[PDB]
């Protein structure tokens, strides 16, 4: 049954066919039984796809929509295109969001399950909130760092701060803080705490988590890099 | 990039191979375990050129003072090292100045007056003494401890900047 | 009782040779302070070198000397992979055919098939089918027509004469006083081969005289050189109009190969950005007047500048070193200087030296000076070109579709990174 | 000073700073050029002279294309030349840029450049030779006392004489600005540069000693010493760049033929060109040399010969 | 006005979404007026993007079928999915068929255009048939027959034999060959006859079509190389 699911869901993802995998994971965690780790990361791999290229799609749209101002009233019907495409990521955005209502936040067994649906509602916050304007925008930010902070106090008073998955809440919590507070200051000392916070517990983890904390903390550096000038 | 030979003589027990541990490796070695050869790489930064140390520690007893001569002629500056609570030690200085002349057949070689373990108490060279002896051969004096650390880079960087110098 | 021991980069020590001590236990504080560890290198007894046990008891060994050589067990390393297929032109890095399905890696988008997976680099440096039809997206001027110019500068072969001949034309007087009859005869052919070519951003060839000494004629170009704007005012550039630059340069290129007319001189004085948009190239070919003749022969005299100049050109072991791979490492030069503002080699005043080391190899351009702007992509391309093998370069076709795979990329790439996938392969 | 210099040396140094002091500013419309006395490596040298005092002098116009702070500091740093005055250096009257070019203005040599004299005689006797090395040292040592400056770029084309036998040395490296800026400016056919400074570790003047010593050897031989004469080339009595200087690096440096020279110069030399640079000689062990005491010691009308040589009529 | 679905089109090209792009190159289809050379670059790409994503699809799906070899409902469901796949290709394929053979080919009024169109022809049906088994395979390989040899005597006839057109025929109709007839003789024959006929003028290359000739040649070259054995 759930299995079944599955190996659909596998397969799906070998073939990078991803809405059916998509709606796949829906009915399964709709189904109500007990989730796990693994299967929820194959949920968010999922979801995450056609979220970015749908993102990207719209950021393309928009650098063209600025790309030409004195012409004809195509960009108008390019921005009616854009438009539609924002109408169809809210469509998804809203379905995402009320997942985790439905299922995921109220069937919260562990500690970390919870951090990580809390990141993934504030991920798909900061989402929104990119093509988001105004008052709308801004509950959707102010939702997003509630469910920010209530991660992270979790996340500190529960597990270590070396496991990656903390490490990513800190980075997309500076990212947001960059790209809405727009707080470079305040973000780039929250990166720099949390890297050498890294640093103090190393050499210390498990023969699996050896290789996610190498590229999370490429990146961090890579983002310091850049916000140092 | 470039590269320095650097040699640490001395009496024995004054604490070369101690200063040089702790540079290397910031490290204290407490145990005495006497040198008859050793020698070390480091990389470090300095004055904003990155150096590549050869570390040439040499043995304090003059038993195996053929070993040390043959590190000595291949060094660029040396640090002659003393301990604050060995008199004699201070003294010979003088010694191994003159070996260095001798193996590098020159009166101008880059050399730094190392006084060392002044975490000790009750030390009996004072600061005066020494500063008098770097004086009267015209180089830097450094007081180090290997324990804490205190002048340890402090002393090797010198020696670099003197090698520059005479470079 | 002691023993001397030998260590690796041209260290040494001396190690008591207590009974009940073993060969690991002796030498392990001289491997901490070493950054070494006994398990991941071997111990040798000179007796030439005999293998021995690090648990063997150092008394033993009393009088002997010791050699350290490091092992390798683990090179471990990896990429983050995820499977992806290529709608538009697109080459595997290693296999250097088309590349319709295969892998993507998320770090640096290093691309292979499926089959090459086995021969991609282990380090993240920063009965199949059959393939498919891809998606498509005696010409010399009499004299007496001919206006004797201005003197404007002297280079590696010629000299600058700005003339008349219906209109503004450019005149290089050749360094070459007498020719002989077959390199007369080579040089005309050459021409001839020039002559029936035209392209958007090659410079025109405008034929030749011999009356007035000998010198070719140009179309002549308004403006200034790219070497002027990297290095004169030293205005600095965008990241879209310094890809743009690159890509028209690269784009003349496949036509000149396309020709199969090797360059040989790419070299950022050559270059010319004419209406301060269009990128246009001049003073290409005429391997007569390169490597003066002795006879009827052409033996390879080097000249002009080393900075552009590849490895294996100046090593001058092969019968016919200006090869592709030439253009392609000038090509590689040109890409690193527009990106650095900075010329290779700023801190060697030898040139001597500068020949040298890298005739040796043991000397390549900096990689730590390229801006913190540039995507890795770029990176990579520009660490690939400077490959010291001839062999593994990309020719031109690739290095074009990957720099309009970045371009187009552009867009999408300006912000900062954001969450990562996780591993999502399978080996 | 205050120096060892006699009486003619040190008239002749007067009358050239009076010569000097007669010369002010420096512009391209001041000289008009007489004849080109060669091209250089990435210049030429033209006979000039200075029409508002009809001084006949040496100009060299270098060619580089550079930024107008480089050209500034480079101006700033050519001023020391005025305070150097030596017997061994050849004369300078300034320098200026015009035109994007580099032009200095030196004292004319009559004598040309030991390389002319070299092709048009073959070979030179070991007296004629042992008198320029002396003039070397010496010049060499005022430099390195008075601008502690290597010059870093010793051989035979940098050494410039007259007809009344006087040896001056030029070319030396006193801005080092001017040192990069020339360095990536074009190729050479066949260099001196000592086998350690092409290893990126510097010994300031022993690869100057290296140098000398070759080009000795070399005008001594009539022929570039790389590759050692092979056979019946050493019985008279093509190669790539890089092969030569893998040569230089990885073989042993050649030696003087026995017999045809005295064993104080084949000593004297073998000095001088030691594979290791601290091993090598400086100036003040060269100085005390025994075949240069010979030299002192010998008297040699060089300025006559020389004329006959070139057929100048004394 | 069919510029404004041109555009349209133009815009969802590199916007990537290529179901909106062929739907708007069908409208034009269907508007039945006689094309141009530009738009039908547009036509066969937006339609050959969709064909190879369910190739590619196709492709895995099979080989993970051969992988298996279990005793599993797994490998009915994966069965399955190819089969719906197949399905849908087919319709695109059909829908392809129809517009092309009621509006290209009744109006080829220049023979380039109709050479073209038979190209487009064969190779749709070599889709068709690379998935087909049985008495229909048959069909459309003659189909294929039909159309590739239609087009081969007019290349032969009326065009270049550097053209890039004709070069991308033969390869095709040697891909056809090797593939269905499983006849390396006589598509090697073809590959060194083509490739000959293109190295005679090679000389011949203006700036309209430099790198796609070449390109295609170094392809034959290496497909003729791998046939060899
Ligand atoms: N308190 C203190 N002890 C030190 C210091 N430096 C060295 N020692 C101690 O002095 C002893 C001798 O040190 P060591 O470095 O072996 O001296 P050495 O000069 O290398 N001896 P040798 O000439 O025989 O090789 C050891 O017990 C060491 O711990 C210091 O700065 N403070
Ligand atoms: N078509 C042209 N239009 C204008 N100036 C030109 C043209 N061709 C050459 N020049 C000028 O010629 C000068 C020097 O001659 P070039 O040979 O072009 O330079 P060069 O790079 O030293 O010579 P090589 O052979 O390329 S190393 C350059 O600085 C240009 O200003
Ligand atoms: N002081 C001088 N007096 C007379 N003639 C000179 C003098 N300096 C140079 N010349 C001549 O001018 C030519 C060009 O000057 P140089 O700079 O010596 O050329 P060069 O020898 O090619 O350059 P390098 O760096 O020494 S190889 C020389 O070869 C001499 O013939
Ligand atoms: O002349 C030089 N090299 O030779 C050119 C190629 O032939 C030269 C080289 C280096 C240099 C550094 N500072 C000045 N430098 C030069 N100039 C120079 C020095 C002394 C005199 I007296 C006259 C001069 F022009
Ligand atoms: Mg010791
Ligand atoms: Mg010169
Ligand atoms: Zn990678
Ligand atoms: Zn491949």
């Amino acid at each position: 049954d759930k299995e079944e699911l599955v190996q659909r869901a596998k397969l799906a993802e070998q073939a990078e066919r991803y809405d059916d995998m998509a709606a796949a994971m829906k009915e399964v965690t709709e189904t109500g039984v007990e989730l796990s780790n693994e299967e929820r990361n194959l949920l968010s791999v999922a979801y995450k796809n056609v979220v970015g290229a749908r993102r990207s799609s719209w950021r393309v749209i928009s650098s063209i929509e600025q790309k030409t101002e004195g012409s004809e009233r195509k960009q108008q019907m390019a921005k009616e295109y854009r438009v539609k495409v924002e109408k169809e990521l809210r469509e998804i955005c809203y379905d995402v969001l009320g997942l985790l209502d439905k299922h995921l936040i109220p069937k919260a067994s562990n500690p970390e399950s919870k951090v990580f649906y809390l990141k993934m509602k504030g991920d798909y916050y900061r989402y929104l909130a990119e093509v988001a304007t105004g008052e709308t925008r801004n509950s959707v930010v102010e939702d997003s760092q509630k469910a920010y902070q209530d991660a992270f106090e979790i996340s500190k008073a529960k597990m270590q701060p070396t496991h990656p998955i903390r490490l990513g809440l800190a980075l997309n919590f500076s990212v947001f803080y960059y790209e809405i507070l727009n707080s470079p200051d305040k973000a780039c000392q929250l990166a720099k705490q949390a890297f050498d916070d890294a640093i103090a517990e190393l050499d210390t983890l498990n023969e699996d988590s050896y290789k996610d904390s190498t590229l999370i903390m490429q990146l961090l550096r890579d983002n310091l890099t850049l916000w140092t000038s | 990039m470039t590269e320095y030979k650097l040699v640490v003589v001395g009496a024995g027990g004054v604490g070369k191979s101690a200063l040089t541990i702790q540079l290397i490796q910031n490290h204290f070695v407490d145990e005495y375990d006497p040198t008859i050869e050793d020698s070390y790489r480091k990389q470090v930064v300095i004055d904003g050129e990155t150096c590549l140390l050869d570390i040439l520690d040499t043995a304090g007893q003059e038993e195996y003072s053929a070993m040390r001569d043959q590190y000595m002629r291949t060094g660029e500056g040396f640090l002659c090292v003393f301990a604050i609570n060995n008199t004699k030690s201070f003294e010979d200085i003088h010694h191994y100045r003159e070996q260095i002349k001798r193996v590098k057949d020159s009166e101008d070689v880059p050399m730094v007056l190392v006084g060392n373990k002044c975490d000790l108490p009750s030390r009996t060279v004072d600061t005066k003494q020494a500063q008098d002896l770097a004086r009267s051969y015209g180089i830097p004096f450094i007081e180090t401890s290997a324990k804490t650390r205190q002048g340890v880079d402090d002393a090797f960087y010198t020696l670099v900047r003197e090698i520059r110098k005479h470079k | 009782p002691i023993v001397r021991v030998f260590l690796p980069n041209k260290q040494r020590t001396v190690v008591p040779a207590r009974c009940g001590v073993t060969v690991r236990d002796s030498l392990k504080k001289a491997l901490m302070m070493r950054g070494l560890i006994p398990e991941c290198c071997a111990v040798y007894r000179i007796q030439e070198k005999k293998p021995i046990g690090w648990d063997t008891d150092i008394s033993w060994l009393t009088g002997e000397e010791l050699h350290v050589e490091v092992l390798e067990n683990v090179p471990l390393t990896t990429h983050n992979f995820v499977r992806k297929t290529f709608f538009t032109l697109a080459f595997c890095d290693f296999c250097r055919k088309l590349l319709f399905q295969g892998f993507r890696c998320q770090t640096c988008g290093y691309k292979f098939h499926q089959r090459c997976s086995t021969e991609v680099p282990l380090m993240c440096v920063n009965r199949d089918r059959s393939s498919s039809a891809p998606n498509v997206h005696d010409w010399e001027i009499p004299d007496g027509q001919i206006t004797v110019g201005q003197r404007i500068g002297s280079g590696s072969f010629g000299t600058v004469y700005k003339g008349k001949w219906h209109g503004d034309v450019a005149v290089k007087m050749l360094n070459v006083t007498a020719p002989t009859p077959q390199q007369l005869q080579a040089f005309k052919n050459e021409v001839g081969v020039l002559r029936k070519t035209r392209h958007v951003n090659i410079l025109l060839f405008m034929g030749y005289s011999t009356k007035p000494q000998l010198a070719i004629v140009t179309q002549w170009c308004e403006g200034s050189s790219l070497y002027h704007h990297l290095h004169i005012i030293e205005t600095k550039f965008e990241m879209i109009k310094l890809i743009d630059i690159a890509r028209q340069t690269a784009q003349g290129m496949d036509y000149l190969h396309a020709k199969s007319i090797i360059h040989r001189d790419l070299k950022s004085n050559n270059i010319f950005l004419h209406e301060d948009l269009t990128v246009k190239i001049g003073d290409f070919g005429l391997a007569t007047v390169k490597s003066r003749w002795s006879g009827s022969h052409q033996f390879e005299q080097l000249s002009g500048s080393i900075l552009w100049m590849a490895p294996e050109v100046i090593r001058m072991q092969d019968k016919n070193p200006y090869s592709f791979q030439s253009d392609v490492y000038a090509f590689g030069i040109v890409l690193y200087e527009l990106m650095t503002g900075q010329l290779p080699y700023s801190n060697i005043n030898n040139r001597d030296q500068i020949i040298f080391m890298v005739g040796r190899g043991y000397l390549s351009p900096d990689l730590s000076k390229v801006r913190s702007n540039c995507p890795k992509a770029m990176k990579r391309l520009m660490a690939e070109c400077l490959k010291k093998k001839r062999d593994e370069r990309p020719l031109f076709p690739q290095i074009l579709a990957s720099i309009e795979l970045l371009a187009r990329s552009l867009p999408k790439i300006h912000r900062s990174a954001s969450e990562p996938s996780l591993n999502r392969a399978g080996f | 000073e205050e120096l060892e210099l006699d009486e003619q040396q040190r008239k002749r140094l007067e009358a050239f700073l009076t010569q000097k002091q007669k010369v002010g500013e420096l512009k391209d419309d001041d000289f008009e050029k007489i004849s080109e006395l060669g091209a250089g490596n990435g210049g030429v040298v033209f006979k000039v002279s200075h029409k508002p005092s009809g001084l006949v002098m040496a100009r060299k116009l270098i060619h580089l294309e550079i930024k107008p702070a480089i050209r500034n500091q480079i101006i700033r740093e050519l001023q020391v030349l005025h305070e150097c005055n030596s017997p061994y250096i050849v004369g300078f009257y300034g320098a200026f840029y015009s035109d994007g070019e580099i032009s200095i203005c030196m004292e004319h040599m009559d004598g040309g450049s030991l390389d002319q004299v070299l092709k048009k005689a073959g070979r030179i006797p070991e007296q004629i030779l042992g008198k320029v090395s002396i003039a070397v040292i010496k010049g060499l040592t005022y430099l390195r006392e008075k601008h502690k400056i290597m010059h870093r770029d010793v051989k035979p084309s940098n050494i410039l004489v007259n007809s009344r036998g006087e040896i001056k040395l030029c070319d030396f490296g006193v801005s080092g600005q001017l040192i990069d800026a020339m360095a990536n400016a074009f190729v050479g056919t066949r260099s001196y540069m000592s086998p350690e400074r092409l290893q990126g570790t510097h010994y300031s003047v022993q690869s100057d000693i290296w140098s000398m010593g070759l080009s000795l050897v070399e005008m001594a031989v009539g022929r570039y010493p790389i590759p050692p004469p092979d056979a019946k080339e050493l019985e008279l009595m093509p190669m790539a760049i890089f092969e030569l200087l893998d040569y230089i690096v990885n073989e042993p440096p050649p030696k003087l033929p026995s017999g045809v020279f005295s064993l104080e110069f084949q000593d004297f030399v073998n000095k001088c060109l030691i594979k290791n640079p601290a091993e090598r000689a400086d100036l003040k062990q060269l100085m005390v040399h025994a075949f240069i005491k010979r030299s002192d010691a010998e008297e040699v009308d060089f300025a006559g010969w020389l004329c006959s040589t070139i057929g100048l009529n004394q």
